């Protein structure tokens, strides 16, 4: 349910 | 937030969302209280009688946000945890005693128009603001109802209870640690924080300098919002020493 | 730290919101 992040934040 | 509001923009700028990685969710509220350190419940990160126990590389913190759900460009900002503190006696066991951690982050947050600190209440501001009857606010993003969610932050004031209707509305063993608030069933108005809403900051605003102080942290509640209980609130002064120590040796 | 409770969009700029005026009447 929640938007997907910038990848940089889960790198 | 039940029987809560939607927020006003930069109502709430230390307000912050602690959202797993994997999978993506919201896991608690906390709260900003300088341009590296977080608080929040130690429940969001550690109970054991649920199986929580999180590491540092499981988590973010989202700071200045106010949609739940979307990724708030331009906005809002995502920082790393470089270390979890949480407090040496806190009572997982028996009643949440102590339900309180320390969060450092890898990197300064830059305050902006959403992103900016609360303050810490001195004990002389804590002594005239807890008090029976006065009234602070709670916010986050948790239920609406005790059994949907909401699209933006929530918001909701409550008063102070006293201690031993506090104490009376419940089996636990209530401490010097929690103080309780909300409305009484023959009041009329209610409102409450419910689940999601953890970690959360209970705030007033100081009538004799016009800042804002965190008194409290959503910690816990029987269900959300029923009549003759009342929400539990970390007593935030009572363990300043200890937030105090942490940020003092490792700041 | 020394700016700490003040909000940009509220203190800052003398405005308040909708909902503060109840917390200050509670102080009584
Ligand atoms: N009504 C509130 N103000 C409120 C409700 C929920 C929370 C979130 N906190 C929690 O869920 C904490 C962590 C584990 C058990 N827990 C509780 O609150 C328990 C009561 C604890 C048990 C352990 C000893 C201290 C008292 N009640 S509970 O009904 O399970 C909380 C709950 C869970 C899910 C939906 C709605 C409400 C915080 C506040
Ligand atoms: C929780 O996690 C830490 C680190 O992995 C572990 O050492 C600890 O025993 C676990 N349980 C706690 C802190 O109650
Ligand atoms: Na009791
Ligand atoms: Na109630």
């Amino acid at each position: 349910d929640f938007e997907e992040i910038p990848e940089e934040y889960l790198q | 937030i039940v029987e809560g509001s939607d927020a006003e923009i930069g109502m709430s700028p230390w307000q912050v969302m602690l959202f797993r990685k994997s999978p993506q969710e919201l896991l608690c509220g906390a709260s900003l209280i300088s341009d590296r350190w977080v608080l929040t419940a130690a429940h969001c990160l550690l109970y054991p009688p649920w199986d929580k126990n999180f590491t540092e590389n499981d988590l973010l913190v989202r700071i200045g946000k106010h949609s739940r759900t979307r990724y708030e460009r331009n906005i809002e900002k995502i920082s790393m945890l470089e270390k979890i503190y949480i407090h040496p006696r806190y009572n997982w066991r028996e009643n949440l005693d102590r339900d309180i951690a320390l969060m450092k982050l890898k990197k300064p947050v830059a305050f902006s128009d959403y992103i900016h600190p609360v303050c810490l209440p001195d004990r002389e501001t804590a002594a005239s603001l807890l008090q029976a009857g006065y009234k602070g606010r709670v916010t986050g993003w948790g239920n609406l109802k005790e059994t949907g969610q909401p699209s933006v932050l929530q918001v909701v004031n409550l008063p102070i209870v006293e201690r031993p209707v506090c104490k009376d509305s419940t089996r636990i063993r209530i401490t010097d640690n929690m103080f309780c608030a909300g409305y009484k069933p023959d009041e009329g108005k209610r409102g409450d924080a419910c689940e999601g809403d953890s970690g959360g900051p209970f705030v007033m605003k100081s009538p004799f300098n016009n800042r804002w102080y965190q008194m409290g942290i959503v910690s816990w509640g029987e269900g959300c919002d029923r009549d003759g209980k009342y929400g539990f609130y970390t007593h935030v002064f009572r363990l300043k020493k200890w937030i105090q120590k942490v940020i003092d040796q490792f700041g | 730290e020394a700016d700490c409770g003040l909000r940009p969009l509220f203190e800052k700029k003398s405005l308040e919101d909708k909902t503060e005026r109840e917390l200050l009447e509670s102080y009584i």
